[PDB]
RNA sequence: GACAAUGGUAGGAGAGCGUUCUAAGGGCGUUGAAGCAUGAUCGUAAGGACAUGUGGAGCGCUUAGAAGUGAGAAUGCCGGU
RNA sequence: UUAACUUGGGAGUCAGAACAUGGGUGAUAAGGUCCGUGUUCGAAAGGGAAACAGCCCAGACCACCAGCUAAGGUCCCAAAAU
RNA sequence: GACCGAUAGUGAACCAGUACCGUGAGGGAAAGGUGAAAAGCACCCCGGAAGGGGAGUGAAAUAGAACCUGAAACCGUGUGCUUACAAGUAGUCAGAGCCCGUUAAUGGGUGAUGGCGUGCCUUUUGUAGAAUGAACCGGCGAGUUACGAUUUGAUGCAAGGU
């Protein structure tokens, strides 16, 4: 019934929420390394 | 008298009516638990005294079986992200002394 | 589980007296330094007083091999700029012979909240009397 | 929806502060510099678990030792002839039976000069 | 049995209150009356006026006689400030604390 | 039931607790909800209850959905001391 | 004995350091600086070197008041041979 | 209305572009809650008055206009254990002696003496660092959405899909 739904087995998914934590992984530097262009909010460069 | 039991990997000094931590056996509450390896029993007087002597098998009755009290294991390492968080109840088992 | 721990009314400490004639300095003081911590004995335990008073007279016949008599040399401070102060073993056995004995032992007892009580159970004369009569001693033949 | 912080900041910063009751001064009233010191005292517990194991043998072995020099035998060659005359299973916990019974102590004593 | 009359945001301060309150604690009442009146401080007519509270609430409406009463607890809380300001050299401004205070006494008669 | 593995920063992968809101099924509440306070309890961790006190009208649980979704630091910003 | 190549998804890193051993530069100078090969730290706790990321032994799943050993040690501080 | 619920949503729920700052254009905050009904404390008593304590209204004033619930920091008063010969990143593990009695389990508070033990982040080849940051407690405070691109997981059909 509509009290009690499924969805497809295998079709949904977390999302990854970077920032919050430090034992998540993700965190204190959300997966960019240490300093550079591209760990900027907005660097990494054009492509080509 | 005294004897010397070999339970958990490690030796008990017991004498008679006593009451003891013992690392987990598998019996039920209410039954009876015999040590068939006894190491220097006697006391003054009563002398055997042998390498794992033979024959003297020493009884036990189980009053409750049960867990310990939880030892939070933490471990950090200091100006990094390292952590760590466990806690742990290692389980016993109480007895009584009926006989040597 | 089963193991002892002795306390304070749970052991009694009774006394010696070690005529110190006609042996070396720091020969004696290896067994005296283990009286006073109780290492002769059963019921050792850490961290309470267990151990042996020890008396010790002839601190004027103790010896010196080589020549420890001039060039062992005992220097201290006093704080004030420019004081060091020194004093050697010759003189030190014909002045003071009390103190002599009385730091060749302390130099080998632990950390000092409880081995400044265990260097108190140590008497050391120079002369073979003791005002110590009463309170009934033995001689220790030590090794 | 905006989540409001709720009351998930008094829970968490109460159940270390309740760990760290009995600390000297500031050390079990503010939060920073209590939990930092629930740290280091979970720390310290875990390298002396290790320690206390190994800091009780320092002591069995001292009253063994402490016991055969009055029979006049030093501790290693006490715990000689204990594993060659018989096959006397290692233990060291068991100086028991020398604070107990002096009696029970000195056949065993016996036995190792027998065969060593 | 036990009276007490508290008074409430006095204008003096709450540290130099309670060197007098610290003086007269678990002492009889008759002399205490008698050594506020002789100390030369700023709190000891305040104080004063509200131990002779305790001691006419006592005998009024309770009914017990003020000749066997003892302090058992005198003791100054804090009430709110006045933030004031005074204008400092060179264009600056500090804050000045003028706080109040609570005043409690509490009388007995050992029952 | 045998034999195996299990230190780890940048970083890749997996599995979970919790918070506000909505839909559906069931339920406690003035014979006292939420919130706060004390406690010697339970789970491998985040976290869950229960027992008296204060409180005076609204709140949890099972499956799924959606996020202004988690604070010890930014010479961080307003308030208190 | 148990890895290795192929195709596609996602980042990091481009400041390295001592010790040992082949050589350059300097003065057969530096805890100097620049290259080849190996190890440890980096990202590694533990016992030893009195104290001491890099030296010597050895890689922590958690619990136990059991056992045998490595580098190093046995008079006393400080466990073990005056 | 799977939008906010007094540090939020308008700068503004309070008589707001107002106190206040500037010669001028211009900048600009702070504020909410008694109770169902004011039935908002008659009269006595200490006081110069404030503020109290009884008696009274009320379901409750330990809801009295400092007016719902009332956290922490910080200042107090009381008491069981403890400390005036000792060199302390303040804890930990081993432990006598004392006063207690819980969600009943091989319990709680206190700690004479012994062993080990140079805070937390951030940046570093490397920090106890005498390198950087925070006085303390409380709130607020950072990988989001859109329209495209490509790969992976699901699902509907399949020489056809939409
Ligand atoms: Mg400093």
């Amino acid at each position: 019934k509509l009290h009690e739904l499924k969805p497809a087995e295998g079709s949904r998914k977390e999302r990854n929420r970077v920032g919050r934590g430090v034992a998540t992984g993700n965190g204190k530097t959300s997966g960019r390394g240490h300093k550079g262009q591209k760990a900027r909010s907005g660097g990494g460069v054009r492509p080509g | 008298m005294f004897a010397i039991i070999e339970t958990g990997g490690k030796q008990i000094k017991v004498e008679e009516g006593q009451e003891i931590f013992v690392e987990k056996l598998d019996v039920n509450e209410g039954d009876t638990f015999t040590f068939d390896k006894v190491l220097f029993v006697g006391g003054d007087s009563v002398k055997v005294g042998a390498p794992t002597v033979e024959g003297a098998t020493v009884t036990a009755t189980v009053n409750k079986q049960g867990r310990g009290k939880k030892i939070t294991v933490f471990t950090y390492k200091r100006r990094k992200n390292s952590k760590r968080k466990k806690g742990h109840r290692q389980p016993y088992t109480k007895l009584t002394i009926d006989k040597i | 589980r089963q193991t002892f721990m002795a306390n304070e009314s749970n052991i009694e400490r009774k006394w010696y007296v070690i005529d110190a004639e006609g042996q070396t300095l720091g020969r004696l003081s290896s067994e005296v330094a283990s009286i006073l911590r109780g290492k002769n004995k059963v019921t050792y335990t850490p961290h309470v007083d267990t151990g042996d008073y020890v008396i010790v007279i002839n601190a004027s016949k103790i010896e010196f091999t080589g020549n420890k008599e001039t060039d062992k040399v005992y220097y201290r401070h006093s704080n004030h700029p420019g004081g060091i102060k020194s004093i050697t073993a010759g003189e030190l056995r014909r002045t003071n012979p009390e103190r002599l004995i009385e730091n060749s032992i302390k130099g080998m007892l632990p950390s000092t909240r409880l081995g400044e009580k265990q260097g108190k159970k140590l008497f050391v004369y120079g002369g073979a009397e003791h005002p110590h009569a009463a309170q009934q001693p033995e001689n220790y033949e030590l090794r | 929806p905006r989540v409001k912080g709720g009351t998930v900041t008094r829970a968490r910063r109460k159940k270390t502060i309740k760990l760290a009751k009995g600390y000297f001064g500031s050390k079990h009233t503010l939060y920073k510099v209590a939990k930092q010191q629930v740290m280091k005292s979970g720390q310290y517990a875990f390298r002396d678990r290790r320690q206390r194991k190994r800091d009780f043998r320092k002591l069995w072995i001292t009253r063994i030792n402490a016991a055969a020099r009055q029979h006049e035998m030093s501790y290693s060659r006490l715990m000689n002839g204990l594993k060659k005359a018989g096959i006397d299973i290692n233990r060291k916990m068991l100086s028991e039976i020398a604070i107990s019974d002096e009696k029970a102590f000195a056949q065993l004593v016996t036995k190792a000069k027998d065969a060593l | 049995m036990e009276a007490k009359a508290v008074a409430r945001t006095i204008r003096i301060a709450p540290r130099k209150v309670r060197l007098v309150l610290d003086l007269i604690r678990g002492k009889n009442a008759a002399e205490a009356i008698a050594i506020l009146k002789l100390t030369n401080k700023a709190s000891s007519p305040v104080i004063e006026k509200v131990l002779m509270s305790a001691l006419a609430n006592a005998e009024h409406n309770y009914d017990m006689n003020t000749d066997e009463l003892v302090v058992k607890e005198a003791y100054a809380n804090e009430g709110p400030t006045l933030k004031r300001f005074r204008p400092r050299a060179q264009g600056r401004a500090s804050a000045i604390n003028k706080r109040t205070s609570h005043i409690t006494i509490v009388v007995s008669d050992g029952k």
